[PDB]
């Protein structure tokens, strides 16, 4: 497996940052990659083993390490707003061509002036148009979050309970609506039956991650840390 | 070894990933006290079931099958530079570590008090600048007072750092008492692996602590 650490993070211009891989593959190869919207993916440094590294085709601005087999390292030592982005981590086996690679999670780094910007979501549940319940036998829920910044999000359905993907249809990204603000929708069908009983729970879950503990913000405000929002209703 | 000329040194701005040398005097060495031969794979080498973070078993390749059957099956004390890429110690297993030389026979070798010797460093044609370096050992090899001198000056002057160097070249000159002087070349060349820079190492060179000299020479 190839695990990131932070999974993650907002910094400030002229900050240090610092992502860490971990695998336990024990592969000999391992790589640091960045993906940014309708562009590609762009190997920044990588290993071919312990106490070593390799600059890749975009080194500049990053340096790493690799203090073992385990881990691998993307240090930032002055962060700008261009190294925002997705990073992906990955581990190699062989020679280390992409059949042979194992990706991690990813992260996302956003990278601002400063983190007076950062904002939790606005989380909205809407029922089944009128008329789409009658003649439509489908019954659809639409979730709304937005009013967030950055884009660190997750979205999920749960009914009953028990989260479902199944009918689901969120947006691919979080589309920006402002200069500093998010919009992401989602929806979820169900048979306008199960819509009607009133047994049935509906659940929109979002979560956003702002700042963390070791961040500092300026005292006498709110600090706009992780957040668990969530709207839910009940079958009519 | 004949001193080297400015034509006859290795630019640090020639190299593309300077910071695989970095890594290699930045990080602690391999230090390990008497021990002896477990195995060995090829003629000049000897592997001990010696430990680190990083390893169960480190090779060391001296000299020769002369040399390595000499240490062979003597009490040792280890101290060397090591790399991890293209280690094989056979064909599955690992968790391996590598090194040349660094070996030194570990019975009566020792010092009462440590002995210290003085490192005289000259930057740009100016001998300016001047530290102690440690010993406990009474034939020590150069690796051991080589990492020892690069370790201080990376640490405190910066010779190598996680990316370029602000030294463009730089070698380490040894005075022995009466024998000829040698020196290793601080930068590798364009291309280069941790393992094929660490061969000046292999000849496993020792040193009389009490009677050696040591001169650094660098150029900004
Ligand atoms: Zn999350
Ligand atoms: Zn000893
Ligand atoms: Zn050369």
């Amino acid at each position: 497996a190839v695990t990131q650490s932070p999974r993650n993070k907002v910094a400030v211009t002229g900050g240090k940052v610092t992502l860490s891989c971990q695998q336990t593959n024990n592969h000999n190869n391992m790589y640091w990659y960045r993906q940014d919207t309708g562009h590609g993916l762009r190997l920044i440094h990588y290993s071919y083993g312990a106490g070593s590294t390799e600059k890749g085709d975009i080194p500049d601005g990053y340096k790493a390490s690799r203090p073992s087999q385990e881990q691998f390292s993307l240090i930032l030592e002055l962060a700008t707003p261009s190294q925002t982005s997705v990073y992906f981590c990955a581990s190699g086996g062989g020679r280390g061509s992409y059949a042979e690679q194992f990706f991690g999670p990813g992260t996302r780094l956003t990278v601002l002036e400063d983190l007076r910007q950062v904002t939790p979501p606005k989380v909205s549940l809407f029922e089944p148009s009128k008329a789409e319940i009658a003649n439509k036998q489908k019954a659809t829920l639409v979730c709304l979050a937005r009013g967030f910044f950055p884009d660190h999000v997750e979205l999920s359905w749960w009914v009953n309970g028990k989260e479902v993907h199944s009918g689901v249809s969120t947006d691919p990204q979080a589309y920006k609506e402002s200069n500093y603000s998010y919009c992401l929708s989602s929806r979820l069908r169900v048979s306008a039956t199960f819509w009607h009983n009133p047994r049935n729970h509906f659940r929109c879950q979002v979560q956003f991650h702002g700042l963390s503990e070791e961040d500092k913000w300026p005292e006498g405000s709110p600090k706009p840390v992780t957040q668990n929002i969530s709207a839910e209703a009940w079958g009519r | 070894q004949q001193d080297p000329d400015p034509s006859q040194l290795h630019r640090s701005s020639l190299v593309k990933n300077l910071q695989n040398i970095y890594f290699l005097y930045e990080g602690d060495p391999v230090t390990h006290e008497n021990v002896k031969s477990v195995d060995q794979l090829l003629s000049h080498d000897l592997i001990y079931n010696v430990s680190g973070p990083n390893y169960d078993k480190l090779k060391t390749e001296l000299k020769n099958q002369e040399m390595a059957t000499l240490f062979k099956d003597k009490n040792v004390d280890i101290y060397g530079v090591e790399y991890y890429h293209l280690c094989y110690l056979s064909e599955n297993a690992e968790r391996s570590a590598c090194i040349y030389g660094g070996v030194t026979n570990h019975e009566g070798n020792h010092l009462e008090i440590p002995k210290k010797i003085v490192v005289k460093v000259s930057i740009d044609g100016i001998q300016s600048l001047s530290f102690d370096i440690e010993t406990n050992k009474k034939m020590v090899t150069a690796q051991e007072l080589d990492y020892k001198v690069r370790k201080y000056l990376t640490d405190n002057k910066q010779l190598y750092t996680n990316g370029p160097s602000k030294y463009e070249t730089g070698y380490i000159k040894f005075i022995p008492k009466n024998k000829e002087s040698f020196w290793f070349d601080f930068f590798p060349e364009p291309e280069f692996t941790q393992s094929k820079y660490l061969m000046i190492y292999k000849d496993n060179e020792t040193l009389d602590s009490n009677t050696s000299q040591i001169e650094v020479y660098l150029t900004t």
